[PDB]
C-alpha cells in the first residue's frame, strides 16, 4: 500500500473517435452507470439513435460466476463457524480445530477446481479467462499451503519434511504421463525417456513403483540385475521417517550422511563408468545439478529446483539458510532464463516473512480482501502477536470487513450474509449498514424480520421508525387496518396516528356508522397510546355499549366523552340526540347538576363554534332543524330532571 | 466486457443531465428539447420510455429526486428564471399492482425571478426542509407542515450570505446535541474577489442560522461544493471543485459553551492539493458510502478516485469523452 | 412456551389457513383470515377474524374464539392456496378447477370471479390427476401436481396460459422459493427441481444411495435464518435440511421415528423451532432437528406427561468449540421432542405455527391456540 | 381399497373417544373383517400375467387385482405389522392389570384372527414364491424372518416375543392363541 493508486482503467470503446461525446455517471450499490451525453467537450455532435444497452461499471464482475457463489457461501459458513468458536484459548485444540478447517478448505478449494475445470472444458470461448483464473487461484492455494506449514502450524524436522513430501507429490503430476507416453510409443519395456521417469519416480520417493520400473528394467536387458540389486540396497539404506522426526535429529543426520559416504563411495569405486542413465541418476542423487542445468526444460520450474536442492543437499534447513538458498536458486534460474514474472519475488517475500509487507505487495498486484482477511483473522485468533505483523494505515480489519459487506450489497439476495459482518464493530457497523439500507426497498420478510431483530438489540430505532412509517403510509394508501395498527404500535408514532384517525372519522361520517369496530380492538383496550386514539377506541366500544343498552355505563361513557372535548361538535350533536331515549326512563345515575353541567358545557362549545364559524352550514342545509331538535330535547330532559327532583324531594321529607 | 456503444438516448439536441431515484429502477432526463423523459430499468435488462412530457420552456438544466418515504416529488432547474416541482400520482387502490399514474403539477416554486442555482432537499432530523436559492446570495427554507396538501410552503427562514451564491452542501446532525452545517460557495465570476466559502449554523441561542465561520483562501469562483457522509466523527471532510482538486478537513477545537457563543472555533486544513487535469472542473460528486469520487471537465476528460489508507485520493478511472477509454485496472474483490 | 389447561368446544375442523400478505415482517400476522377446511358444515372456504398477532397480542388471552365473516362454497376439496399480490386468492380443487377471487381485503367479502378449467388430459379414457402445489412468483402462479404438467400463468387470466409438458414427466409433490424468482420443486419420487421463472432448467439428477435414501419425500419450507436454506420432510422418516442456493447441497439429516412427516413448519424471531403434523403419531414438537442440542426438553413426547412455561435455552458462556446446525448421519432418533397433546386420544389434522401463535384445526371438533412457544 | 387403506388402519383408535369398549370394537370388527376377506379371496396363477388391456385402444393402466395388491403390500413394509405389534401391546398392558372388562373376548379373537392371517399368509407365499420367479417385473417381497426381526423405535428389537412370555404369564385362556403361536 503505497501513495500512488493504480493505472487507469476503463475498457475502450468500439467506436467514438470521430464524434465528439462525453460520458456522465451516476451513483448506485458499488455499480456505476455511465450514459453517454453531449455536455462540455472539444467539439459538438448530436442526432444519436436510442437502444436499451446501459452501461454498468463495477468490480464485482466475477460474481457472475457459479463458483463464486458457493465459495462465497461456504466461506460465510467457515467464517461463522471460527468466530462463534473462537471464544477460549487453549492451544493444542486450537490448532487441532484450524487444522481441521484448513483440511476443509482444501477439500472445498479441490471440489471448486473440478467444477470449474468441468465447466471450462463445457465452455469455449472464455478458456483463456478460466485458465488465468486457475494459475491465479493455484499460487493463491500455494500461498495458502505455504503460510499453512509455516506459520499455523510450525514443525520441525521431520513433520515439516513429510509436509512438504506430500505438497511436492500433490503439485507434480508429470512423471505419471511421462510414463503412460513410454507404455504407449514404442515397446512399453524400454523407451528413449525411461530413465527419465525412473529417475523421477525415485525423486518423488514413490519406492513402490521404482522397485518395479527397475524389476521391467532388468528383465529387458540382459546385465543390469547387479546394477538394481545395488540400487535397492542403496534405497533400503536409505533412512526414512522412522529415523528421524520422532526419533533423534542427530541419528538422522547421521544415517543420512552414512547415506551420501556410501553413494559417494559406490560412485567412485568404478562400477557406475557404463551406463550413463545410472551413472548421471547416481550424480545427481549426489549434489551434482549438472543434468538438471542441462535439461532444465524438463525440470519444471524453480520452485521444484529448489525442492529438489532440499531433498537432496539439505537435511535440516535454517530459516536463514532456506531464504539464502531460495535467492541463490533463483539466480542460479535467471542467468539461464529470465522470467518478468512476480509470483517468485511474492514468494521470496513469504520466505522472508513479513506477513503485513506481503499482504500490501498482493494487494498492490491483485487485490484480494476475502483470503487477506481469513488470513489476518486466523493469526490473531492464535492469542500470538509479534513486533513484525501489526497492520499499519488506519484499520485494516474494518477496511476488509467493509470490503466484504460492499461486495455483498453491490448485488441484490446476496447482501444477506452481510448483516453478521458488523457484530464486532465499536457503534459503526450499524451506520455502515443502515447508509446501505436506507436507501434500497425491503419486500422480503426474514430480511426484514432478523434487520428488525439485530436493530431491537443493538438498540436502535431511528430507521425502525423511518421504515415503519413508511410501511403505515404504504398500508393507508390501501386503506388497511389491522397492518396499520400493528405498525403503528411498533413506531410510537404520533402525526400518523393523528392522520390515519382523521382518515377513519371521514370515512365514519361519508358512511354514516361504523362497521370496522372489530378490526382494530385486536392491540389496545389497555395501553394508552394517544388521547385521541383512546377516545377513538372509547367510542367503538360505546357503539356495541349502547348497542347492548346499558343506564349506568352508557352514562359513565357519555361523561367521558363529553369530558373529553377533543372531537368535532357532530359526533356530540348525535350523542345528545340518541342518549335521550335512554335516559327518558326515571334513573338517578348522575344527578341534574352533572347532567346540566354536560349540558351547558356543550352549548358552550357549540356557541364557541358558532362566533368561530359555523356548524355544517355551508355542508348542510339542516341547521334550523337541529336547534330545534336540541330545543326539544332539552326541554323533555329538563322536565324528567324535574320530575326526578320531585320524586326525590317526596322520598327524602 | 462491457456494451458500450457510440449513441444512447433519444434526445436530438444538447442533453443536460440525468438523474435516478434512489430506490433505482426509475430515472428521469433533462435536455434542450424542452421535454423530459422518465424512464424505468426493468429486471430483464432493457430501459424503455416510461414516459416523455414538455416541463419548462427555457432549457432545463438540472433534476433532483426525492425518496418514496416522504414523497415522490421532482424538482428541476431551468434558465427560463422560474422553476416548477412535478408530483407523480397514481389512481385505483392496489389489487393489480399500481394502477394509472401520470404526472401532475401539485404546485409550482414561487420567489424565483433570477437564474435559480439550486434547489434540492435537505436532511431531515429536526423535519424534512427545502432550500430555495439563486443568484443574488438569498437562501430561503420552506417547510410542508400538512402532509395532505403538497402545495403548503411556509416560509420560516431566509437567509442573507451576500455575493452571489453558486452551489450549497448541507451537513446533517450525528447525535441529538449536533446542529446542522450549511456550506455555500459562491461564484461572483470574478477570481479577484476574496472570499467565496462560507459556513452557517443552527444556533441554539438565535434559533436562526448566523454565519459560524468563513474562509479567505479560496477566491476563484466556486464551481461545486461536496460534504463527507457523517460516521459518527467530529471532523468532516469537503471537496471543492473550481478550476482543480481541493480537498480540505474541517477540525473541531471549540465547540463547547463560553470559549465558543455564536462562533466554533475550526482549523481548516488542505488535505488534497492536486491538479492533475491540466484544465477545469465541473461538478464533483461523493460515493454513496463515502469512498469514491467522481468528476469531469470542459475539455471532455473524467476522472474517478478512489479512497486508500492516508486520506489520499489518487486517479483510478480516467475516461475520454472525444476520444477512446485508455487502460485497464480492475482490482476486484 | 405457555401451554395452559384452558380448552374451548368448537366444532370446526380446518385443512388450511392463508392470512394476508404481510411485507417486510413474517412473525406478524393480520387478525382475518381465509381457513379453507376440510368440513366445518361442508366443503368451502371461510373467513375468520380472532385477535392473531406477532408476539402474542394484547387483547383476547387464552382460549380465543374466531368469528365468521363471510362463507363462500368451494367446488372440489382445497388443498393448496397462496395469496399473489394483495387482493387475490387463489384455490386450488381436486376436480380441476382451479378457483380465483379478486375479494376484497377490507369489504371483509369474497367476491366470485374466475375459474381455470381442464386440469385432466388423456387420450382414450379419463384418469383423475390434477396439480397439487401451487406456488406464486407476483404476479405468476406455478401449479404442479403427479402429472408432469406445468400450468403457468399471469395475473388476470381465465383461461389457461403455459402447459409445459417435457419429455421428463416426473410427479412433482411440494414446492418452495428460493429468492425472487427461483423456485424448487420435490417430486414424489425422491427428485428435486430447481428453476428460475426467466428460464426453465429441470434437472432431476440427484440421486443419493448412502448416506440419506431417496424415499418419496412430502413436504418442505424454508428456514427463517438464511431464506435459501430449505427443510424437506417425507416418508422417508428424515428432516432433511438443504444449503441450495441454485445446486442441491444437503447438510442435516435427522432420523425421525413414529412419523409421517406431512407438514412442516418453522418459527420465526428463533429459527430453531420446527413443528412437523403428522398422521403417524399423535403430538410433538421438535427442538434439535436443524439446530445442534438444546437442553432442558425431554421428559415429555408422544403422549406422555408436558413440558411447557419455560423455554430454557443453551448456556452462552466461553466456548472453544463451533455449535450450530449440524446434524447429518441418517442414525438419530427424535432429539428433543416437546409434548402438545394434554394426555388424550385426538386426532387433528392441521396445525398452522405462524409466529409465536399457533393455531391447530383437529378432527376431535375441537381448538387449541398457544400465544407463545419461546420464552 | 384405497379408501380401507387410507381411513381405516389408520385413524380407528387414537380419535375423539368417551369411551374404552369402542376402540376395541372397532379393531375388533375391522380385523374379523379383513380376516374374512383374505380367507374368501384365494390367488389364482392367472394373476401373473401382463394384465394390460389392449381393446380398440383402451391403453389402460395395470389393473391389478385387490387380492394380489393386498397381498403385495403385506409382504413389503407395511404399517401392519406396527398395529399388531402395538395392538399385541395393549393387550398385554389390559391383561396384566388383571380387571373385569368386556373387551377380553375381543381382543382373544382379534389376536386368534391375526394369528390366523399370518398362517395363511405363509402358506399362500409357499406356493406364491414358484411362481413369482417365472413371471415378468416381480414385485419386492421379503420374508417372515426380516420382518420378526425388524428394529422397532421402542427397545431396538420387536416385542413379539416379549408379548409371547407374558401371555404365559397371563395365561388364563389363551390354550388357543399359544397353540397357534406355536404352529
Amino acid at each position: 500500500m503505497e501513495e500512488l493508486d493504480v493505472d487507469p482503467a476503463e475498457t475502450p470503446i468500439p467506436g467514438l473517435g470521430q464524434q465528439n461525446r462525453h460520458i456522465g455517471f451516476s451513483w448506485g450499490p458499488g455499480d456505476l452507470l455511465l450514459y453517454e451525453t453531449l455536455y462540455q467537450k472539444q467539439g459538438n455532435s448530436e442526432t444519436a439513435a436510442r437502444c436499451p444497452f446501459m452501461y454498468l461499471v463495477r468490480s464485482d464482475e466475477d460474481i457472475y460466476s457459479p463458483v463464486l457463489r458457493k465459495l462465497f457461501n461456504e466461506s460465510h459458513s467457515i467464517f461463522v463457524g471460527l468466530q462463534k468458536s473462537a471464544e477460549e484459548a487453549s492451544g493444542k485444540s486450537r490448532k487441532a480445530q484450524l487444522v481441521q478447517v484448513s483440511r476443509n478448505y482444501r477439500s472445498v478449494l479441490r471440489a471448486c477446481m473440478e467444477e470449474m475445470h468441468t465447466l471450462s472444458e463445457s465452455t469455449r470461448e472464455t478458456a483463456q479467462k478460466y485458465i488465468s483464473q486457475i494459475s491465479i487461484l493455484s499460487a493463491m492455494e500455494l500461498s495458502w499451503n505455504l503460510c499453512e506449514i509455516l506459520f499455523i502450524e510450525s514443525a520441525p524436522a521431520g513433520p515439516l519434511l513429510i509436509l512438504l513430501l506430500e505438497w511436492v507429490r500433490l503439485h507434480v503430476c508429470e512423471v505419471d504421463n511421462i510414463v503412460q507416453d513410454v507404455l504407449r510409443s514404442e515397446k512399453p519395456t524400454e523407451h528413449e525417456k525411461f530413465w527419465d521417469g525412473v529417475t523421477g519416480y525415485v525423486l518423488q520417493g514413490r519406492m513402490n513403483e521404482a522397485r518395479q520400473l527397475l524389476a521391467k528394467e532388468a528383465s529387458t536387458s540382459a546385465s543390469a540385475r547387479s546394477m538394481c540389486r545395488v540400487l535397492d540396497d542403496l534405497l533400503k539404506k536409505m533412512p526414512m521417517l522412522h529415523t528421524g522426526g520422532t526419533q533423534t535429529l542427530t541419528e538422522f543426520e547421521l544415517k543420512w550422511q552414512h547415506w551420501r559416504e556410501e553413494c559417494e563411495r559406490h560412485l567412485q569405486n568404478g562400477t557406475f563408468s557404463s551406463n550413463v542413465h545410472m551413472e548421471a541418476v547416481c550424480r545427481v542423487l549426489l549434489g551434482d545439478e549438472e543434468v538438471l542445468l542441462e535439461k532444465r526444460d524438463l525440470m519444471t520450474t524453480w520452485y521444484h529446483f529448489l525442492v529438489s536442492r532440499l531433498l537432496f543437499k539439505h537435511p535440516t534447513v535454517k530459516p536463514t539458510e532456506l531464504h539464502f538458498y531460495a535467492q541463490s536458486s533463483l539466480d542460479m534460474f535467471l542467468a539461464g532464463d529470465s522470467c518478468p514474472e512476480p509470483l517468485d519475488n511474492i514468494l521470496l517475500a513469504a520466505f522472508e516473512f513479513d506477513i503485513h509487507q506481503v499482504i500490501k505487495e498482493f494487494s498492490i498486484v491483485s487485490s484480494n480482501w476475502w483470503f487477506v482477511a481469513h488470513l489476518t483473522d486466523l493469526l490473531d485468533h492464535c492469542q500470538l502477536f509479534q513486533a513484525h505483523n501489526l497492520y499499519f494505515g488506519a484499520n485494516m480489519r474494518e477496511f476488509l470487513l467493509l470490503d466484504y459487506a460492499s461486495g455483498l450489497f453491490s448485488h441484490h439476495s446476496l447482501w444477506q450474509l452481510g448483516v453478521d459482518y458488523f457484530d464486532y464493530c465499536p457503534n459503526l457497523g450499524r451506520e455502515y449498514l443502515k447508509l446501505h439500507m436506507e436507501r434500497i426497498p425491503l419486500s422480503t420478510e426474514k430480511k426484514a424480520l432478523k434487520a428488525l431483530r439485530i436493530c431491537e438489540q443493538r438498540q436502535m430505532t431511528e430507521q425502525v421508525r423511518s421504515i415503519c412509517k413508511t410501511m403505515a403510509m404504504q398500508s393507508l394508501c390501501n386503506r388497511r387496518l389491522g397492518s396499520a395498527l400493528s405498525w403503528s404500535i411498533r413506531a410510537k408514532d404520533a402525526a400518523f396516528a393523528t392522520l390515519i384517525s382523521d382518515r377513519f372519522l371521514k370515512e365514519y361520517c361519508e358512511r354514516g356508522n361504523f362497521t370496522d369496530l372489530d378490526l382494530i380492538d385486536n392491540l389496545g383496550s389497555a395501553m394508552l397510546l394517544s388521547d385521541r386514539l383512546t377516545f377513538l377506541g372509547k367510542y367503538r366500544e360505546f357503539h356495541r355499549m349502547y348497542s347492548q343498552e346499558q343506564f349506568s355505563e352508557a352514562a359513565s361513557l357519555l361523561l367521558s366523552l363529553m369530558t373529553a372535548r377533543i372531537a368535532p361538535c357532530s359526533f356530540w350533536l348525535t350523542l345528545l340526540l340518541d342518549a335521550l331515549p335512554l335516559l327518558e326512563q326515571k334513573q338517578v345515575i348522575f344527578s341534574a347538576e352533572q347532567t346540566y353541567e354536560l349540558m351547558r358545557c356543550l352549548e358552550d362549545r357549540m356557541a364557541a363554534k358558532l362566533e368561530s364559524t359555523s356548524p355544517d352550514e355551508i355542508q348542510k342545509q339542516d341547521s334550523s332543524i337541529d336547534n330545534t331538535k336540541v330545543e326539544m330535547l332539552r326541554l323533555a330532559l329538563a322536565r324528567n330532571l324535574a320530575r326526578a327532583i320531585v320524586t326525590e324531594g317526596a322520598l327524602q321529607e | 466486457m462491457f456494451v458500450a456503444r457510440s449513441i444512447a438516448a433519444d434526445h436530438k439536441d444538447l442533453i443536460h443531465d440525468v438523474s435516478f431515484d434512489f430506490h433505482g429502477r426509475r430515472m428521469a432526463t433533462c435536455s434542450s428539447d424542452q421535454s423530459v423523459k422518465v424512464w424505468d430499468k426493468s429486471e430483464n435488462g432493457n430501459w424503455h420510455c416510461t414516459a416523455s412530457w414538455k416541463t419548462h420552456s427555457g432549457s432545463v438544466w438540472r433534476v433532483t429526486w426525492a425518496h418514496p418515504e416522504f414523497g415522490q416529488v421532482l424538482a428541476s432547474c431551468s434558465f427560463d428564471r422560474t422553476a416548477a416541482v412535478w408530483e407523480e400520482i397514481v389512481g385505483e387502490s392496489n389489487d393489480k399492482l399500481r394502477g394509472q399514474s401520470h404526472w401532475v403539477k401539485r404546485t409550482t416554486l414561487v420567489d424565483s425571478r433570477t437564474s435559480v442555482t439550486d434547489v434540492k432537499f435537505a436532511p431531515k432530523h429536526m423535519g424534512l426542509m427545502l432550500a430555495t436559492c439563486s443568484a443574488d446570495g438569498v437562501v430561503r427554507i420552506y417547510e410542508a407542515p400538512d402532509v395532505m396538501n403538497l402545495s403548503q410552503w411556509s416560509l420560516q427562514h431566509e437567509i442573507s450570505c451576500k455575493l452571489s451564491c453558486s452551489c450549497i452542501s448541507w451537513n446533517p446532525s450525528s447525535s441529538r446535541a449536533h446542529s446542522p452545517m450549511i456550506a455555500v460557495g459562491s461564484d461572483d465570476s470574478s477570481p479577484n474577489i476574496m472570499g467565496k466559502v462560507q459556513i452557517y449554523e443552527y444556533n441554539e441561542n438565535t434559533r436562526k442560522y448566523a454565519k459560524a465561520e468563513t474562509l479567505m483562501s479560496v477566491s476563484d469562483p466556486v464551481h461545486d461544493i461536496a460534504f463527507a457522509p457523517n460516521l459518527g466523527r467530529s471532523f468532516h471532510i469537503l471537496a471543492v471543485a473550481t478550476k482543480d482538486v481541493r480537498i480540505f478537513t474541517m477540525k473541531p477545537l471549540r465547540k463547547e459553551l463560553s470559549s465558543s457563543g455564536g462562533v466554533t472555533k475550526f482549523e481548516i486544513h488542505t488535505v488534497a492539493q492536486f491538479d492533475n487535469h491540466n484544465s477545469q472542473v465541473w461538478r464533483v460528486s461523493w460515493n454513496i458510502t463515502g469512498t469514491v469520487l467522481a468528476s469531469s471537465g470542459d475539455d471532455g476528460t473524467v476522472r474517478l478516485w478512489k479512497a486508500n489508507y492516508m486520506d489520499n485520493w489518487k486517479c483510478i478511472g480516467v475516461l475520454k469523452g472525444d476520444g477512446n477509454p485508455v487502460g485497464n485496472s480492475y482490482q476486484g474483490f | 412456551m405457555a401451554d395452559k389447561f384452558a380448552a374451548k368446544f368448537v366444532s370446526h375442523k380446518i385443512s388450511r389457513t392463508r392470512w394476508r400478505p404481510v411485507s417486510a415482517s413474517s412473525l406478524q400476522q393480520p387478525d382475518v383470515f381465509a381457513t379453507g377446511s376440510w368440513d366445518n358444515e361442508e366443503n368451502k372456504v371461510c373467513v375468520w377474524a380472532t385477535s392473531d398477532f406477532g408476539a402474542t397480542s394484547l387483547d383476547e388471552e387464552y382460549q380465543g374464539d374466531p368469528k365468521q365473516l363471510c362463507d363462500i362454497k368451494h367446488p372440489g376439496d382445497v388443498m393448496d392456496m397462496q395469496f399473489l399480490d394483495k387482493e387475490r386468492i387463489v384455490t386450488g380443487s381436486s376436480t380441476g378447477t382451479v378457483t380465483i377471487f379478486r375479494h376484497h381485503e377490507n369489504n371483509q367479502t369474497l367476491s366470485v370471479n374466475q375459474r381455470w378449467e381442464q386440469a385432466h388430459y388423456h387420450v382414450g379414457s379419463n384418469m383423475r390427476a390434477p396439480c397439487t402445489a401451487i406456488v406464486c412468483s407476483s404476479p405468476e402462479i406455478v401449479s404442479v401436481g403427479e402429472d408432469g404438467r406445468i400450468n403457468c400463468f399471469r395475473a388476470e387470466s381465465r383461461d389457461v396460459l403455459r402447459t409445459i409438458d417435457d419429455a421428463d414427466s416426473s410427479t412433482m409433490h411440494g414446492v418452495t422459493f428460493l429468492r425472487t424468482t427461483e423456485i424448487l420443486t420435490v417430486n414424489s419420487v425422491g427428485q428435486l427441481k430447481l428453476w428460475d421463472l426467466r428460464k426453465q432448467g429441470n434437472d432431476p439428477t440427484q440421486i443419493f444411495s448412502v448416506t440419506g435414501e431417496r424415499v418419496p419425500l412430502h413436504c418442505v419450507d424454508r428456514h427463517p435464518n438464511q431464506q435459501h436454506v430449505v427443510a424437506t420432510g417425507g416418508q422417508d422418516g428424515m428432516l432433511c435440511i438443504w444449503d441450495v442456493r441454485h445446486g442441491k447441497m444437503p447438510m442435516s439429516l435427522l432420523n425421525a421415528h413414529e412419523a409421517e412427516m406431512w407438514e412442516v413448519h418453522f418459527h420465526p424471531s428463533n429459527p430453531d423451532h420446527l413443528f412437523t403434523c403428522s398422521e403417524d403419531g399423535s403430538l410433538w414438537h421438535w427442538d434439535a432437528s436443524a439446530d445442534s442440542e438444546k437442553p432442558t426438553f425431554l421428559l415429555g413426547g408422544r403422549s406422555t406427561f408436558n413440558i411447557s412455561r419455560s423455554s430454557i435455552a443453551p448456556p452462552n458462556a466461553n466456548q472453544s468449540l463451533a455449535c450450530a446446525w449440524l446434524s447429518t448421519d441418517p442414525t438419530k432418533g427424535q432429539l428433543e421432542i416437546t409434548n402438545l397433546l394434554p394426555s388424550s386420544t385426538l386426532s387433528v389434522n392441521s396445525l398452522d405455527v405462524l409466529g409465536q401463535n399457533l393455531v391447530c384445526g383437529t378432527d376431535a371438533e375441537a381448538i387449541y391456540v398457544t400465544r407463545r412457544l419461546f420464552s | 381399497l384405497q379408501f380401507l387403506r387410507d381411513t381405516v388402519f389408520l385413524r380407528y383408535r387414537t380419535r375423539a373417544y368417551r369411551r374404552a369398549a369402542e376402540k376395541w370394537e372397532v379393531a375388533e370388527a375391522v380385523l374379523d373383517v379383513f380376516y374374512k376377506l383374505l380367507k374368501d379371496y384365494e390367488p389364482q396363477p392367472e394373476d401373473f400375467v401382463d394384465q394390460y388391456v389392449e381393446l380398440q385402444g383402451e391403453e389402460r393402466v395395470a389393473f391389478k387385482p385387490p387380492g394380489f395388491s393386498l397381498m403385495h403390500h403385506l409382504l413389503n413394509e407395511s404399517p401392519m405389522l406396527e398395529l399388531c405389534l402395538s395392538l399385541m401391546e395393549e393387550g398385554v398392558t389390559q391383561l396384566d392389570t388383571y380387571a373385569p372388562f368386556p373387551g377380553k373376548k375381543h381382543l382373544e379373537k382379534a389376536v386368534a384372527y391375526c394369528f390366523m392371517l399370518l398362517n395363511l399368509t405363509l402358506q399362500k407365499e409357499n406356493r406364491f414364491m414358484d411362481l413369482l420367479r417365472e413371471s415378468h417385473l416381480s414385485m419386492i417381497v421379503t420374508p417372515l424372518e426380516q420382518l420378526l426381526q425388524g428394529i422397532n423405535p421402542r427397545s431396538k428389537k420387536a416385542d413379539n416375543v416379549v408379548n409371547i412370555a407374558r401371555y404365559l404369564c397371563h395365561g388364563n385362556s389363551n390354550a388357543e392363541l399359544a397353540f397357534e403361536s406355536a404352529k
